[PDB]
RNA sequence: ACGAGACUCUGGCAUGCUAACUAGUUACGCGACCCCGGUCGGCGUAACUUCUUAGAGGGACAAGUGGCGUUCAGCCACCCGAGAUUGAGCAAUAACAGGUCUGUGAUGCCCUUAGAUGUCCGGGGCUGCACGCGCGCUACACUGACUGGCUCAGCGUGUGCCUACCCUACGCCGGCAGGCGCGGGUAACCCGUUGAACCCCAUUCGUGAUGGGGAUCGGGGAUUGCAAUUAUUC
């Protein structure tokens, strides 16, 4: 009934606010940025191990279904 | 037929003592006495009364075919004790089934 | 001098007639016999159909045919294992041996 | 589903009928006079009669039993 | 030549080659344990070959 | 034997002799 | 003091990979590029230099079980046969593909035919296995 | 010193495992692989049940082997869960005190029976008429 | 370390079964909480045998439903196992006291029943036992045909009965499974 | 990096067909008739061509080094049993057959066996199932 | 009194017992690697029968208490304990005009019986296809699919009198199917420590009839057979 029209690769201000409000969240798993920030479930993946790189968000458990992030703690 | 060598095989044979339990020799005992002309309550009657005479708990005769007429009948002959079910039917009972070419048709004999 | 019984019978305590019979008497010459080796048992098994024909209830047998054998080793010279086994014997053991 | 047969009840009836000085309250002493006093042709069936007669034996410790 | 029409089928396979050892028909056969018998005469011969209903 | 057949088809073949 | 079965199996053959793109002497067949690993298969394995961690894999099992054959690689590489339509079944993997990892272990002296036929691991391959043990065993510090 | 074979089974399923406990300190292992790294890592807590509720004090002067066959994955992990627990306590018995013998046996029965108590549930036997035990094939009237 | 048993990594502790109404049939309190959910079993014998189960490997076995996941247990401790990190890391809260919270508000404390269906109260244990349906139902419909996973939705539906938003499934069900059974008492 | 670059391609136009610029590159060609999943796979591995990148990503003079090897593929080494038209009737060449020659190969086919009046052919003219099938039951849909 | 039950086989328990170079475990010499000490289905031969094997008995009985009950038959709960209802086989009286003459050298009768309803051989047919019902297989995905690696089975089967056609380790050639060399086994010896799948963990995907589904059809390669089009199978 409804076509989902979401994107592949960044646009200009999908990367901003991914760069900036995925830490503004609390929990940070690739099916809620590929449901809020617009994006697909792949890019969503591909948009967090460069942020685990970053010291912006956290690895909370990995599993081969799901990965679980989280903002950086305020300690 | 079984390709046994000359001199291997030999046959012995030795009378079945206390034959009347022997339900495979009172099936042929009930068999043999009807193609020559013994009637189906004369003859039956009879071999119960001889397995009764053999010194047995009990038994069951039933003989079941074109028993006289056109459409078929079956007679049932029980005196004494009989088991059923369960294990002891294996050993308890001897268990015969045969059939006999009267002119008319083919009668089951199941002693029991 | 070393020698080996294939005890293979359809019956249980069939089986055990002999195979009390290989060792009470077999001591009575002096001779340290092997102890009968439980191999494992054969459920030889079958369903066929009840029915002769294909009608009524798919109702199935379960022909089970259970074989036991048992293996006895012999320090034995070959001359008395002729004198034991050639005596007392019933239909339901197939007396075998294995030479060397 | 535990309700006694009358081959139980029955054997249960005449062992402590004839053998009320040899058993006692205490299951596995009368079972074992069971095998002394019976030919019982079952290794159950003895544990089913030897289980409802220390049941009757409780209740002779007590007062008067029907049968 | 007749001889040469009369029996020209291979019998070296199929389920026509083999047939009921009490019978001779070529159906419910058992090729287990070298039976080649039918299902119904097996049935019959149970209890005198060894066999027996116990499961 | 020396095509030597099996004890599965020593009972079965030797139970068709009993039959 | 440390063997190989004492640190975890999944990333050992990882290291063994890793490994294996050093040596460089297993001499690699021809046709890795296109082919189907076993019949089971539908696409291609992701991993373009997958031979590196199926020759990381082959030199363990050998390890654990000695004595071991091309047909048994097809035994313990099984996976389903996804038959579209029809029930699914084992199928085994493949003999050739199976046969060039035990060309090219052999290639290089780390595994070795035994008595009465079947692949054991040569005592200098048995060391290397045991060896990057150790370098995964201080990996989790 | 004499020795002191100590060889003691647990049972799920079909999975049978006997842990086999002697002298030395606490490295318990599985056909040569230590316990931290029994594939399913999920029920890895399933398998320090005789660990955490005992310590590495009953585990001190005892080193364990667990050889494994038969059976499947989850059956094999509670088939060495109960035969670990089943080796300490028969350690205990033939060398050591009854009351500490008797001690660790009334803890592991106050968190689970199947600690030492095999569970006799096997796969029920198919009939004809079904794919399995108590299950029938879809009957069509009409 | 036999002070306390660390569920995976929660705490047994402050988890105050809060509804006297629904006390003994909830048991993780000190004796029936495990490491890990999946046990040996055994707890479908007797009638009341069930209700000693510790109501993780109740919410557990509730999971795997729907043929293709029938005996897919380890698969849906997993989820249990990820699920229980989506409700501390938004909650702030030890997730069995709000897994606890979910089942107190989700149990519809009265049923209809055909003796037009006559309006009936429910079992203590019944509460238990149809809440447990009722946001393993909601989990599974969410995100059946989604991108958002079971973990998310098992631990959204787990939040949402505990708060009674309702925008939870289980919650909504209750609010018209207690309103058909007023319309006929 | 993880933005989108410049010149992006959301829509490709390769051999009169409408590939997507949004899937794998090693799925992407898959919309072409007679390149499926499986093919398109050893096309991208025949060169050192990343296929982690998206359908509009790849070099824009590139993609006529992904069309060479799917109308030449003996030339760029691929082995003759990973070919669809392998031996033809006519011409008896090995030859990945792409979109709209996949349908003349399939046409001289069913025309070839109605020609001759094979069975083959006659099942095909009938709208019958012709790969041996029990059509008793099945095969409804199609023929009322 | 038969039937039900008891019973028979089967499941769970014997750290007791008889026995286990075709089942092993433990120790030991020994080979190997790991930096004082482990790993090894690596070989070799003193204890042992826990583990495997299958014999002899044994245990389980509502026996044990707390309640319900005429206080009897029993039932509910807990203790105790491997069991506190394992699963099936056998199965009465009296029947059905139930099914089977196409299971039978079971057969009464009815025809047939050289220009054959006997019989044998080649070909077709059983599959033929507007439709309607029945039992089922594969799915409609993200609890997934893919591609990696990781880790466990339990039943059985197997070289046939005629009768040819056995199960297959290995060594190679081949993308796969498959072929060709070689040894093992009539079996607890050999396949097989049955490295089964689901499952596990780690990659790829991202709500799109999609990377779900694999129907339909074309092209090629082999296999078994005297031969496959009416696609034998792969």
């Amino acid at each position: 009934r409804d076509k989902l029209n979401n994107l592949v690769l960044f646009d200009k201000a999908t990367y901003d606010k991914l760069c900036k409000e995925v830490p503004n969240y609390k929990l940070i798993t690739p099916a809620v940025v590929s449901e809020r920030l617009k994006i697909r479930g792949s890019l969503a993946r591909a948009a967090l191990q460069e942020l685990l790189s970053k010291g912006l968000i956290k690895l909370v458990s990995k599993h081969r279904a799901q990965v679980i992030y989280t903002r950086n703690t305020k300690g | 037929r079984f390709g046994f060598p000359e001199g291997s095989v030999e046959l012995y044979a030795e009378k079945v003592a206390t034959r009347g339990l022997c339900a495979i020799a009172q099936a042929e005992s009930l068999r043999y006495k009807l193609l020559g002309g013994l009637a189906v309550r004369r003859a039956c009657y009879g071999v119960l009364r001889f397995i009764m005479e053999s010194g047995a708990k009990g038994c069951e005769v039933v003989v079941s075919g074109k028993l006289r007429g056109q459409r078929a009948k079956s007679m049932k002959f029980v005196d004494g004790l009989m088991i059923h079910s369960g294990d002891p039917v294996n050993y308890y009972v001897d268990t015969a089934v045969r059939h006999v070419l009267l002119r008319q048709g083919v009668l089951g004999i199941k002693v029991k | 001098h070393r020698i080996r019984i294939t005890l293979t019978s359809r019956n249980v305590k069939s089986l055990e007639k002999v195979c009390a019979d290989l060792i009470r008497g077999a001591k009575e010459k002096n001779l340290k016999v092997k102890g009968p080796v439980r191999m494992p048992t054969k459920t030889l098994r079958i369903t066929t159909r009840k029915t002769p024909c294909g009608e009524g209830s798919k109702t199935w047998d379960r022909f089970q045919m259970r074989i036991h054998k048992r293996l006895i080793d012999l320090h034995s010279p070959s001359e008395i294992v002729k004198q034991i086994t050639s005596i007392s014997i019933e239909p339901g053991v197939e007396v075998e041996v294995t030479i060397a | 589903g535990r309700v006694r047969t009358k081959t139980v009840k029955k054997a249960a009836r005449v062992i402590i009928e004839k053998y009320y000085t040899r058993l006692g309250n205490d299951f596995h002493t009368n079972k074992r006079v069971c095998e002394e006093i019976a030919i019982i042709p079952s290794k159950k069936l003895r544990n089913k009669i030897a289980g409802y007669v220390t049941h009757l034996m409780k209740r002779i410790q007590r007062g008067p039993v029907r049968g | 030549g007749h001889q040469q029409l009369y029996w020209s089928h291979p019998r070296k396979f199929g389920q026509g080659s083999r047939s009921c050892r009490v019978c001779s028909n070529r159906h419910g056969l058992i090729r287990k344990y070298g039976l080649n018998m039918c299902r119904q005469c097996f049935r019959q011969y149970a209890k005198d070959i060894g066999f027996i209903k116990l499961d | 034997m020396a095509v030597q057949i099996s004890k599965k088809r020593k009972f079965v073949a030797d139970g068709i002799f009993k039959a | 003091g440390v063997t190989v079965k004492d640190v975890n199996q999944q990333e050992f053959v990882r290291a063994l990979a890793a490994f294996l793109k050093k040596s460089g002497k297993l001499k690699v067949p021809e046709w890795v590029d296109t082919v189907k690993l076993a019949k089971h298969k539908e696409l291609a394995p992701y991993d373009e230099n997958w031979f590196y961690t199926r020759a990381a894999s082959t030199a363990r099992h050998l390890y654990l079980r000695g004595g071991a054959g091309v047909g048994s690689m097809t035994k313990i590489y099984g996976g389903r046969q996804r038959n579209g339509v029809m029930p699914s079944h084992f199928s085994r993997g493949s003999k050739s593909v199976a046969r060039r990892v035990l060309q090219a272990l052999e290639g290089l002296k780390m595994v070795e035919k035994d008595q009465d036929w079947g692949r054991k691991l040569t005592p200098q391959g048995q060391r290397d296995l045991d060896r990057i043990a150790g370098q995964v065993a201080a990996a989790k510090k | 010193g004499p020795l002191q074979s100590v060889q003691v089974f647990g049972r799920k399923k079909t999975a049978t495992a006997v842990a086999h406990c002697k002298r030395g300190n606490g490295l318990i292992k599985v056909n040569g692989r230590p316990l931290e790294m029994i594939e399913p890592r999920t029920l890895q807590y399933k398998l320090l049940e005789p660990v955490l509720l005992l310590g590495k004090e009953r585990f001190a002067g005892v080193d364990i082997r667990v050889r494994v066959k038969g059976g499947g994955h989850v059956a094999q992990i509670y088939a060495i869960r109960q035969s670990i627990s089943k080796a300490l306590v028969a350690y205990y018995q033939k060398y050591v005190d009854e009351a500490s013998k008797k001690e660790i046996k009334d803890i592991l029965i106050q968190y689970d029976r199947t600690l030492l108590v095999a569970d006799p549930r096997r796969c029920e036997s198919k009939k004809f008429g079904g794919p399995g035990a108590r299950a029938r094939y879809q009957k069509s009237y009409r | 370390t036999p002070d306390i048993k660390l569920f995976g990594k929660w705490s047994t502790d402050d988890v105050q079964i809060n509804d006297i109404s629904l006390q003994d049939y909830i048991a993780v309190k000190e004796k029936y909480a495990k490491y890990l959910p999946h046990s040996a079993g055994r707890y479908a014998a007797k009638r009341f045998r069930k209700a000693q189960c510790p109501i993780v490997e109740r919410l557990t076995n509730s999971m795997m439903m729907h043929g293709r996941n029938n005996g897919k247990k380890l698969m849906t401790v997993r989820i249990v196992k990820h699920a229980f990190e989506i409700i501390h890391l938004l909650t702030g809260e030890n997730p069995l006291q709000v897994l606890v919270n979910a089942i107190i508000n989700s149990g519809p404390r009265e049923d209809s029943t055909r003796i037009r269906r006559q309006a009936v109260d429910v079992s203590p244990l019944r509460r238990v036992n149809q809440a447990i349906w009722l946001l393993c139902t909601g989990a599974r419909e969410a995100a059946f045909r989604n991108i958002k996973t079971i973990a998310e939705c098992l631990a959204d539906e787990l939040i949402n009965a505990a708060k009674g938003s309702s925008n939870s499934y289980a919650i909504k069900k209750k609010d018209e499974l207690e309103r058909v059974a007023k319309s006929n008492r | 990096s993880l933005v989108i670059p410049e010149k992006f391609q959301h829509i490709l136009r390769v051999l009169n067909t409408n590939i997507d610029g949004r899937r794998k590159i090693a799925f992407a060609i898959t919309a072409i008739k007679g390149v499926g999943r499986r093919y398109a796979h050893v096309v991208l591995r025949k060169a050192d061509i990343d296929l982690t990148k998206r359908a509009g990503e790849l070099t824009e003079d590139e993609v006529e080094r992904v069309i060479t090897i799917m109308q030449n593929p003996r030339q760029y080494k691929i082995p003759d049993w990973f070919l669809n038209r392998q031996k033809d009737v006519k011409d008896g060449k090995y030859s990945q057959v792409l979109a709209n020659g996949l349908d003349n190969k399939l046409r001289e086919d069913l025309e070839r066996l109605k020609k001759i009046r094979a069975h083959r052919g006659l099942r095909h003219f009938w709208g019958l199932r012709v790969r041996g099938q029990h059509t008793k039951t099945t095969g409804r849909r199609g023929r009322t």
